[PDB]
C-alpha cells in the first residue's frame, strides 16, 4: 500500500465536549480538505517499513505554551489552540491490499 | 520487490530554513535571557514543599514525618524528578520560614541535629553537629544536611534495611507553624534514567 | 535500485525502485513565450501598485471632508474628523486580486508602500497630512489619533500633502507588529491603520458654479516580502 | 526634478518631480519568516504533484475496467475500451488549486509530467499500457486511438505498466501543440488527451470473497514552464 | 531463488554468420541498385492521387473539393503517411495531366491561384501569384504551393479555425477531365510519430 503523512500548520479542527476535546474527522475527509499543498511524505508498504519525520518549529511566535489539554473543554479552550503549531495527519492514499 | 522485509531507516525532514541551534540562541536572547540546559541546575533552587507545618511544642521531629508524605505529590523539583530516575546521591539543603504568631512571654529558639534515615524519635541521641537560630532576630533556618552514607548511591523507598545515610531532626520549643523549602546541595544529582509515570489534571467534580 | 527518494517543490516520495521512467527523446525548445516576457515570481507579483481609492474634494463644503483638524478634543463624541480610513494590510491584500494569488500560504512579512497621485487646478490651495497609527483601534481610547489634539495628530509619523508643491508622496509603512510573520488563515490582521487628515480647509472662490475639485488617488503595494509556510485552507 | 519615471513589476509612472517621498529611518530586520522557508516562485509552485484520480480494479469483473484490448476494431460502435480519459492540460490546471494561482496571466508553455503510484498484492498479475494521443478528439475518426487495432494502440507512445516489476512510472508528455504558448482566457486547450488501457485482463482466483484489488493513483505536475503576458480576465 | 521478480533483460540472438549491415549493401548492389533509407525521400515523388477528375467548365475550383476525399484513402504516399504522423510543414507540389477530348472551336487554357485552406469558392479574390498553361502546347500544369502559414506546424483536420495556411485554386475554361498527381516540396516533412491504424484487404464479396 501507500500511506501519506502530511503536516498542517495552525488551528487543529476539534470537537468541544463537556469534559474533553476530540478531533473532527468530518473536516479532514474529502475532497473538502486536500493534501496537495502541504509538506508530505508518501511511504510505501512494499518493502519500506519505518520513517522518521522531523518537524521543526514554525508558528509566528517565539514560544508556544505548555498548557496542552489541562482544563481543555467547551468553556476554556484558548490555551489548547495556542500550544501546538498544527498537526500531522496519517491518511491513506491507496487502500490496504491484503490476501485472505 | 521480493517477498520479504527491510529496515532502510529514513530521517526525512520538513521545513529547512536555517540551522535549528542558531535560531534558539536568537529566540532566547530576546524572550528569556536565561538559557536552561541541564536539569541538574533545577535541583539547586529552593521550591517550597509545604505552605503550613504546625509542629507541636517541644518535640524532636524528624523531617521524614513530612518527607514520606511530600515525596508522593511531586510538588517541588526533587519529588517531580523522583519519577524520571531511580538513584540519588547528595545532601538536601533545607530552609525554614517562620510564620508563627509569636508571644513575648517566651524566648523562642530553633535547634537542628542529625538522625540516620527512617529512625523514630527516641531511638537516637542528641549530641551531634548542630545549628541554632533565634526567630525573633532571624526567621530563616539555613541548614544543609551532608551526604554521610554507607553506600555510594541510594534507591528510592528501599527494603527493610534502615539507617544507611543521614538526614535532619528538627527541634523547637514553641508550637511554631512554618514554611519548608528544599533542594539538593552542590553535589546532588540523580541518575539511571527510566520512563516517566502519569500525571494528574484538574478535579472540578461536576455533579452528574 | 533501493533508493528512490525524489523531491518536488515541497513533496517527497518513497518507492522500492526507480519506476522505469521514460521521457522525451530530446527536449527541443518550442513556441516563444519565454522570449516575450520573463517569468514573474510571486515576490515580484506582490509589488504591483493597485488603484484603491479615489477621493474627490469640493470647497464647498457641506460634508465632513473639509471639517478642519480640531485644536482640542474635549470629548469622544467630538472625535477627530478625517477623510478615509485604511486598515492595513487587510485593504491592500484583498484588492488587486492579490489574495487569490497568495492563497495556500500561511505567514507573511510585508512592508506596505503608499503613494498619492494628486491632480488639482492652480486656483485652489490647501494642505493635508497622511498619518498612520498602529493598533489605532486596538489600544485604549486616549492613545488613538482620533482623540488627541492637532499638535498630537501631526506629531504622528507621516508626510505633508500640499497641492502646488507635491504631486506625489512616497511613504514606507514598516512591518509594525509584535507577532512574527502575519497570520492569513483565520485572519484578524489589521495592525497598522492609516488615516488622511485635512489641516487647513480647502480654499477657493466663494461664488459657486465654479467647480473647485481636488481628486486624490491612492496606490499601495507590498515590499520586502517573505511568504513561507504552505497550508490547505484560506479565508474567503 | 524633471525626470520622475519609476518602474514597478509591470507598471510605470510619469510625474513632474519626485514627490518628496519619506520612508523608514533604518530598515531593520524583524520576525523570522524568511528564516523558516525560502520563497516559492510561481514557476516553483506549478511543480507540485497533485492527487488527481484513484482507480480501483477488481477481477472480477462485471464492469468495463477489465474488458481487454480488442484485437480488431471493425466499427465505431465497438470502439476501443479504456479505463479513464485525462484531457490535458485542462485536468492538471483546474485541480490542485493551480488555476486560482495562475490567474491574471495569458500564455503558458508547459510540459505535463505523469506518475503512477501502484500498490497491489503479490497474488495478482496483469499488465496495462499508458498511451497519450494529441488531438485525439479533434482529428478525423479513423486516426484516433479508440478506433485502431491492438497493435495500433500499443504503437502509440507510452510505457508498460506491469504490477510486480513497476511500482512507479515517469512519463514526460511534451509541449505538443501547434499554437505557440497555450491560451488561458476563453480556453479550449485540450491538446494532448491521455488514456489508460488494460492489455491483459486482470487475473486472480475465480473463487470470490477474496478481494483481489489493484488501486492505481495518478500524480501530475507541470515542467519547463514559462508564464508571460498579464491580463485582467480569466475563465472561472 | 527467493519469492520475487527481476527484469534481467536478454538480447539473445539466432544465426550469427556475418554482420547484418555488411550483407545488406551486397544484397542491394546485385538486386536493386537503389538504396531506400529515409521516408522523407518518398514525399518527393509524384504519385497519382486520382485517375479522373471531371471539372465543370468555368468554375474556380479549390483542390479541397478533392483533398478531403483523397486524404481518406491513403492511395498516394502523402495520405498513407498521414496515419503514421500527426503534424506537417511544407508546400505541396501539384501536377495536372490533361485527358480531355479537346475541341478546335475553342482556345483552352488553365489558370491557378492561391486560397487559404478550407475557404469556399466566392469568398476569396483572384489577384495573387498566378500561373498559366495552354494544354494545346503543354499538357502538364507544373505548380508548387509554398508554405505561407501563421503557425510553425499544422495538425491534420483541425478545429473551427480556418485560413491558417495557403493552398491551390484551380480555374479553367472548358470541361477538362484530368489526372492529378502530388507530393510535398523540397522542405516538406512530417513529424511527431504515433502508431499506425489498420489496413483494408480484398473485397471479393462471395454470395453466401
Amino acid at each position: 500500500g501507500r500511506l501519506e503523512i502530511f503536516f498542517e500548520p495552525g488551528v487543529i479542527p476539534v470537537k468541544p465536549t463537556v469534559n474533553n476535546i476530540g478531533p473532527d474527522q468530518d473536516r479532514l475527509t474529502g475532497a473538502v480538505a486536500p493534501s496537495d499543498n502541504n509538506y508530505k511524505y508518501i511511504l510505501d508498504l512494499t518493502n519500506d517499513t519505518e520513517v522518521t519525520i522531523r518537524v521543526p518549529f514554525v508558528s509566528n511566535k517565539m514560544f508556544l505554551k505548555t498548557a496542552g489539554i489541562y482544563g481543555a473543554n467547551s468553556e476554556n479552550n484558548w490555551n489548547f489552540h495556542e500550544s501546538f503549531s498544527g498537526f500531522l495527519c496519517i491518511r491513506p492514499v491507496t487502500k490496504l491490499m491484503a490476501p485472505d | 520487490i521480493n517477498i520479504g522485509n527491510k529496515t532502510n531507516e529514513n530521517v526525512i525532514s520538513f521545513f529547512d530554513s536555517t540551522d535549528a541551534e542558531t535560531q534558539n540562541h536568537n529566540a532566547l536572547m530576546k524572550g528569556c535571557g536565561e538559557f536552561i540546559v541541564n536539569l541538574r541546575t533545577l535541583l539547586r533552587t529552593f521550591r517550597t514543599i509545604t505552605d503550613n507545618w504546625i509542629l507541636q511544642a517541644n518535640t524532636k521531629t524528624p523531617i521524614t514525618d513530612l518527607t514520606n508524605t511530600t515525596d508522593a505529590q511531586g510538588r517541588d523539583y526533587m519529588s517531580y524528578l523522583s519519577y524520571l530516575y531511580r538513584f540519588y546521591r547528595g545532601g538536601r539543603r533545607y530552609k525554614f520560614f517562620n510564620t508563627t504568631p509569636l508571644k513575648q512571654s517566651q524566648t523562642c529558639y530553633i535547634r537542628s541535629f542529625l538522625i540516620p534515615r527512617n529512625y523514630s524519635a527516641d531511638e537516637i541521641n542528641v549530641d551531634g553537629p548542630s545549628h541554632i537560630t533565634y526567630p525573633v532576630i532571624n526567621p530563616v533556618h539555613e541548614v544543609e544536611v551532608p551526604f554521610y552514607s554507607q553506600y555510594r548511591k541510594i534507591p528510592i523507598a528501599s527494603t527493610s534495611d534502615k539507617g544507611y545515610d543521614s538526614s535532619l531532626m528538627y527541634f523547637s520549643n514553641t508550637a511554631t507553624t512554618q514554611i519548608v523549602a528544599r533542594a539538593g546541595n552542590d553535589d546532588f544529582t540523580f541518575g539511571w534514567m527510566i520512563g516517566p509515570p502519569q500525571l494528574q489534571g484538574e478535579s472540578r467534580s461536576v455533579a452528574p | 535500485s533501493e533508493n528512490s527518494v525524489e523531491t518536488q517543490e515541497i513533496t517527497t516520495f518513497h518507492d522500492v525502485e526507480t519506476p522505469n521512467r521514460i521521457d522525451t527523446p530530446m527536449a527541443q525548445d518550442t513556441s516563444s513565450a519565454r522570449n516575450m516576457d520573463d517569468t514573474h515570481s510571486i515576490i515580484q507579483f506582490l509589488q504591483r501598485p493597485v488603484l484603491i481609492d479615489n477621493i474627490e474634494i469640493i470647497a464647498g463644503t457641506t460634508a465632513d471632508a473639509n471639517k478642519p483638524l480640531s485644536r482640542y478634543v474635549l470629548d469622544q463624541q467630538n472625535s477627530q474628523k478625517y477623510v478615509r480610513s485604511w486598515t492595513l494590510p487587510s485593504t491592500v491584500l484583498r484588492a488587486g486580486g492579490k489574495a487569490q494569488k497568495l492563497a495556500n500560504f500561511k505567514y507573511l512579512r510585508c512592508d506596505v508602500q503608499v503613494k498619492l497621485v494628486l491632480n488639482a487646478n492652480p486656483f485652489v490651495a490647501g494642505r493635508m497630512y497622511l498619518a498612520y497609527s498602529p493598533y489605532d483601534d486596538k489600544v485604549d481610547t486616549a492613545r488613538s489619533v482620533l482623540q488627541t489634539s492637532r499638535a498630537g495628530v501631526t506629531g504622528y509619523p507621516g508626510v505633508e500633502l500640499d497641492f502646488q508643491l507635491d504631486n506625489s508622496v512616497e511613504m514606507t509603512i514598516p512591518y509594525a507588529s509584535f507577532q512574527e510573520a502575519y497570520d492569513l488563515v483565520t485572519g484578524t490582521e489589521d495592525f497598522v491603520q492609516l488615516y488622511l487628515f485635512p489641516i487647513t480647509p480647502v480654499l477657493g472662490p466663494k461664488s459657486e458654479s465654479e467647480s473647485s475639485k481636488v481628486d486624490i488617488s491612492v496606490y499601495m503595494w507590498l515590499s520586502n516580502i517573505s511568504l513561507v509556510i504552505p497550508t490547505y485552507r484560506i479565508n474567503p
